[PDB]
RNA sequence: CCGGCGCGCG
């Protein structure tokens, strides 16, 4: 007997930006759902007929808000064990302090040249940053560099998703694990972190995934007629979303992060 | 040799080789005065027989450190990248790197034929970047690099000392910038002459400018 | 299904298990006959709950318990769901293969 | 007679003329009896798939074979949209036994 | 004969019409198609027939199932086995085999571990041999992503266990090497080459023409880079004897002009002397810094490897250890084992520095406030453990005599790959004392090397010898 | 044709 050899299979995966444009494509820009007096779909809101389709496809077809900045997704950063914070080697308190206070991080990429020695996460503004340099190095060029060396929020941490080099993890994790063996509680937790970070970046390779899908950079948006409460969250976004890109600041940027938090889990 | 020179001064100088042509300027060893402590030229060399004869043109007037900034254009001139950065090497203390004219060519791939002359690479520079510490080249010389001629020429600016020497070259009188397609407007004379012009706070605000990185007060 | 798991050990290093993953008997002891790499192993006795949590379906797993987070863990790696039992296919409204 | 909006599934209650719930409880048993099909019946073309309640309607009333539904119920699509809206996607491939290639069900 | 498999078709139905048994018609209609080499139209016949409820003989099923996965047509073979099972004959390891020949390059394992669970709980004449697990195992190291090294080791397993049945080839050998080579399992690697040497062939196998990137080039850049360089050395034997010329692959140069020759010296990574200065143009020029072909060694966003010499390995390839640190390592090793089985005042800143002079008065204090300024063993004996062993009680050896009476485990089950394989060479690797790194050793080593390098078609570098009359000999000079 | 609160039946 030969088996009837029935080979089905889904897979889940973190999606990319592209992926959620192609999923639109078709983007809500306004934060309206229906008109007050005539109870029509208000366009580019919403419910709005072109992007979502007439009032069958309304059950499938996505939306997406481009957003401003780029926000974390709350549960690779804030659900514990944190994967950003295991994948970037830093505790959750500082991570949170970039992304939630006014926290600048020193040197966030590698891969491009830089002429500083800011290391770590200097809680406090730099008072030479604030006026000297800028006003020595003028504005475009200073802006044109200033993503290099000192960034902030969700940003630095997508940039330093970004650069990481897998491979160099596993070689540097497996080695610090080797050199903790050859000489007793946290002695073996700092093991078990370096196990499970080695473990966390192996997976990364193999697959197609990409470690700064972590942080998005697009939102989808639920089909309508699955929403005929989200949809109060959904125009929060668009709320400090669209009030961000009139100013272009900082605290309107943790406005837009922290509505993206409760519209994807509250209660964390 | 010298025919621009020679016609604006008909019309109407630092080193011998322009003696002989007040005997017998833009873009040419353009002098940049500030009231500082050296000089800054520009000349548009961006050959390696012109740039090698500047180069040995600044030693014979003195100066007390070379310092000096190269480039090399994209697409173009791909089989002698390497050479002006070694005779720059092989001829300055302190040498900065940079690009000339990127163009459609990523800048970052033609700053990495710059090290092909000297046994570095982009890899090697920046993993030297990221433990803040660079050590110096055979002959006791030093290297600094950057993407981006804009932040060099001004740290090189920033490090004219007493008795010292800055190049700026690869351009000239030429005061446009090519980048991918778009040739954007950039003149270095004026950004020089910037640069020059509010030097002393950098300084003076316990920066220790004096090499990569800088020691900032409250970084340790 | 209790008795089916053994833990890797915090010293066993190398390239085919990492030190308190979660492997089959059965496989452990193959492995250990045709290996010679670290192989250190010893008997788990998970609970009704926590073995339901380390099945290969993350559907199942979702659709049991701590659905956030079996999700969370499955999609940062793409995990495939082979569909092989009875209530993977409920979800899917297929036909069952029992 | 009449579905929810969103999950499609028959109404609940006896004043909105809704149908009688088949709960976990009762799959298990089904699965019990080993009688796939009537399990697929009452997951699919009797509870939410749009396109196979429409055609039983109508086999029925000629008398002409109920044939199997093969797609996706709307309660799986329902979850798989919100599946997006987290930045999740989850894709259902099948593999040809014959030739080995891979079919993506539009889902 | 003439390929008209239409006009037979009419043929037949005029047979049928004429109230003639077309089976004998069929089965030469079939076979002669097969002969002239129409095996679409012989497959289309041979299908309708046997759809028509006509039954083949085995001879021709066993013909139409190997011709079918010679030609990669895995459809036609698989309908024709369903067909012939349902005829009444079952499929037999055979059948299996010819299946699973084309499922094991279809990029997806579990294709191929599906018939390959149907084979090893059927009945006795579906149960798997050597070519089954060569073909489940190459399925699975081929594979298009995911790991598979816990597949394939457990594969192996169960293919040791079903030792009195079945017995490896040199195809078994070559993939397991090149499985644990990929996801640099180097001492897996060495045991299954060792395995393979005996085997004519060999590496041949392995270097697989140079396909699937030439594994046995990274076998030997496996052994380079740990500094096992008496172990490459014996593949370089095994190459030497199997006539097989070193490939361009496992040739490769390093950052520094280097490459196996001379990479485990105590100098690492880094360039010798060489008498002169290097000439720095002539290596930009012939890299192909003319054409826009050069290799820039700029690090980018992405989970590919700047290293050209990591291309083929799962994770990358191992990182580059010294033979000193290799010989260092194995001897720290060893006497971890031996220690296991035997249980069963500002002066003192001075040590964080140099001690430069210092020693009367004020010195000290003038040192440490400017410091800141920079700032006997049986493994792999059976038998031994097998003589030790001889509510469960809480005295262990009282517990295994109570699993040997509840049949719970025996001696019978005291058996590794080595053993049950006829690895006789595997106790003479094991339980010795490494020998201590020495300066002559290595330079002898690398002598060693360098010859058989040489005498292989490999052309060491000009750097390469700098770092060790020979030099000479290559054409080169200081 | 949406959710909360209260009261019940097996």
């Amino acid at each position: 007997m030969i088996d009837r050899y029935k080979h089905q299979q889904l897979r889940i995966g973190l999606v990319s930006p592209q992926q959620i444009s192609a999923w639109a494509t078709g983007e809500v820009t306004k934060p309206y759902t229906f008109h007050y007096k005539t109870n029509k779909p208000e366009k580019d809101g919403l419910f709005c007929e072109r992007i979502f389709g007439p009032i069958r496809i309304r059950r499938y077809q996505m939306g997406y808000i481009k957003l401003t900045c780029p926000v974390t997704h709350v549960w690779y950063l804030k659900r514990l064990p944190s994967y950003i914070a295991n994948l970037l080697d830093k505790p959750l308190k500082e991570l949170e302090g970039l992304v939630y206070c006014d926290f600048s991080f020193a040197r966030p990429i590698t891969k491009k040249p830089t002429f500083l020695r800011l290391r770590g996460s200097f809680e406090y503004e730099i008072q030479s940053w604030k006026y000297s340099i800028p006003l020595f190095f003028t504005t475009q060029g200073f802006e044109i560099f200033r993503n290099r060396e000192i960034s902030t929020g969700a940003g630095a941490i997508r940039e330093q998703l970004a650069d990481l080099d897998l491979r160099i993890i596993i070689e540097n994790s497996l080695v610090e694990w080797k050199q903790l063996g050859e000489e007793d509680r946290k002695i073996v937790r700092r093991k078990d972190f370096l196990v499970r970070r080695m473990e966390l970046a192996k997976h990364f390779i193999r697959t197609n995934i990409e470690p700064e899908w972590m942080v998005l950079c697009l939102l989808p948006v639920l089909p309508p007629e699955l929403r005929p409460d989200i949809n109060e969250l959904y125009r929060r976004v668009i709320y400090r979303n669209n009030t961000l890109t009139d100013l272009l600041v900082m605290c309107q940027e943790k406005l837009v992060q922290e509505a993206v938090d409760t519209l994807l889990d509250n209660g964390i | 040799n010298g025919k621009t020179t020679t016609t604006y001064l008909i019309k109407s100088l630092l080193g011998r080789h322009n003696i002989y042509n007040i005997l017998a300027v833009p873009g040419r060893c353009e002098l940049i005065d500030e009231e500082q402590a050296f000089g800054v030229i520009v000349d548009h060399a961006n050959t390696p027989d012109g740039l090698s004869r500047l180069l040995d043109s600044v030693r014979e007037l003195k100066p007390r450190r070379i310092i000096t900034v190269i480039g090399c254009a994209g697409e173009n001139e791909r089989g002698k990248r390497p050479v002006m950065t070694k005779i720059a090497t092989e001829k300055s203390d302190v040498t900065m790197l940079t690009s000339d004219n990127p163009g459609n060519e990523d800048p970052l791939d033609i700053l990495d034929d710059m090290l092909s002359g000297i046994g570095w690479t982009m890899q090697e520079y920046l993993k030297h970047g990221e433990h803040d510490y660079y050590p110096p080249l055979s002959n006791g010389h030093r290297l600094f690099l950057h993407d981006v001629r804009r932040v060099a020429v001004r740290c090189a600016v920033a490090m004219g000392e007493e008795g010292d020497m800055v190049v700026v070259a690869g351009k000239g009188h030429e005061s446009y910038q090519l980048e991918g397609d778009k040739k954007e407007f950039y003149d270095d004379r004026e950004e020089c002459r910037e640069a020059l012009q509010y030097v002393d706070e950098l300084h003076q605000a316990g920066i220790d400018t004096s090499e990569f990185p800088w020691r900032l007060p409250e970084s340790h | 299904q209790i008795t089916s798991k053994v833990l890797v050990s915090e010293e066993g290093m190398s390239n085919v298990f990492l030190p308190g993953e979660l492997i089959g008997l059965l496989r452990a002891e193959r492995t250990g006959r045709a290996l010679e790499e670290a192989i250190c192993y010893r008997a788990v006795l998970l609970g009704i709950t926590r073995a339901s949590l380390n099945t290969q379906s993350f559907i199942s797993e979702a659709s049991f318990q701590e659905t956030a987070r079996v999700l969370a863990k499955a999609a940062l790696r793409g995990r495939i769901d082979w569909l092989k039992g009875l209530k993977e296919n409920v979800v899917l409204g297929g036909v069952i293969p029992a | 007679g009449h579905y929810a909006l969103v999950t499609q599934q028959p109404l609940r209650g006896r004043s909105k003329q809704g149908g009688q719930r088949v709960g976990e409880m009762e799959v298990w048993a089904l699965e019990g009896f080993g009688v796939a099909h009537i399990l697929q019946e009452m997951l699919t073309y009797k509870s939410d798939h749009i396109r196979a309640r429409q055609e039983v309607l109508g086999t029925t009333i000629i008398g002409g074979t109920i044939p199997k539904p093969e797609d996706a119920p709307e309660s799986f699509r329902l979850l798989v949209r919100e599946l997006r809206s987290l930045a999740l996607e989850l894709n259902h491939f099948l593999v040809s036994e014959k030739n080995f290639q891979i079919n993506r069900k539009e889902v | 004969s003439k390929g008209n498999a239409q006009r037979g078709l009419e043929l037949l139905a005029a047979m049928e019409k004429l109230n003639y048994d077309i089976r004998q018609a069929w089965l030469i209609l079939v076979e002669e198609l097969v002969r002239t080499n129409h095996l679409e139209e012989a497959n289309k016949v041979f299908l309708k027939g046997a759809r028509g409820g006509m039954r083949a003989t085995d001879q021709l099923y066993d013909l139409m199932i190997e011709e079918d996965c010679k030609a990669g047509d895995h459809s036609n073979a698989l309908d024709i086995s369903y067909e012939m099972e349902a005829a009444g004959r079952f499929a037999t390891t055979f059948h299996f085999n010819c299946l699973l020949s084309v499922q094991a390059t279809c990029g997806i394992p579990e294709v191929a571990y599906a018939t390959f669970e149907n084979m090893e709980y059927g009945e006795d004449f579906m149960k798997p041999d050597t070519e089954t697990y060569n073909w489940v195992i190459q399925a699975y190291t081929r594979a298009d992503s995911y790991d598979r090294v816990q597949d394939v080791a457990e594969l192996l397993g169960m293919m040791v266990e079903d030792y009195k049945r079945v017995q490896p080839n040199v195809k078994t050998h070559a993939l397991l090497v090149e499985c644990f080579t990929k996801y640099c399992v180097v001492k897996e690697a060495i045991r299954h080459f060792r395995a393979l040497k005996n085997f004519e062939g060999g590496t041949k196998v392995l270097h697989n023409a140079g396909n699937f990137e030439d594994p046995l080039s990274l076998y030997l850049r496996a052994l380079c880079r740990e500094g096992r360089i008496v172990e490459l050395i014996d593949a370089l034997d095994a190459m030497r004897r199997d006539n097989q010329p070193i490939p361009p692959r496992a040739m490769i140069m390093s950052r520094k002009y280097r490459t196996l020759v001379s990479s485990w010296i105590e100098p690492l990574q880094e360039e010798a002397e060489l008498g002169y200065e290097i000439d720095y143009l002539a290596r930009y020029v012939e890299e192909g810094g003319l054409t826009g072909e050069r290799k820039r060694w700029v690090p980018r966003r992405g989970k590919t490897p700047l290293d050209p010499d990591a291309a083929g390995f799962i994770y990358s390839n191992p990182i580059e250890t010294s033979f000193k640190q290799r010989c260092l390592e194995d001897w720290k090793v060893h006497h971890r084992k031996l220690l296991r089985t035997l249980q069963s005042e500002l002066k003192e800143e001075l040590e964080a520095q140099g001690l430069p002079i210092d020693g009367t008065r004020n010195v000290l204090y003038q040192r440490v406030q400017k410091a800141r300024r920079i700032n006997k063993l049986h493994e792999g004996d059976t038998e031994f453990w097998k003589r030790r062993f001889l509510w469960f009680p809480e005295e262990p050896f009282e517990a295994f005599k109570e699993m040997r009476e509840r049949k719970v485990f025996d001696v019978s089950d005291m058996y590794t790959i080595a053993d049950v394989w006829g690895w006789t060479w595997e106790k003479d690797f094991k339980n010795k004392t490494p020998r201590r790194w020495s300066q002559e050793w290595e330079v002898e080593l690398a002598i060693v090397l360098m010859a058989k390098v040489i005498e292989l078609g490999g052309v060491p570098t000009i750097g390469d010898c700098a770092v060790i009359q020979t030099t000479h000999s290559l054409g080169y000079a200081f």
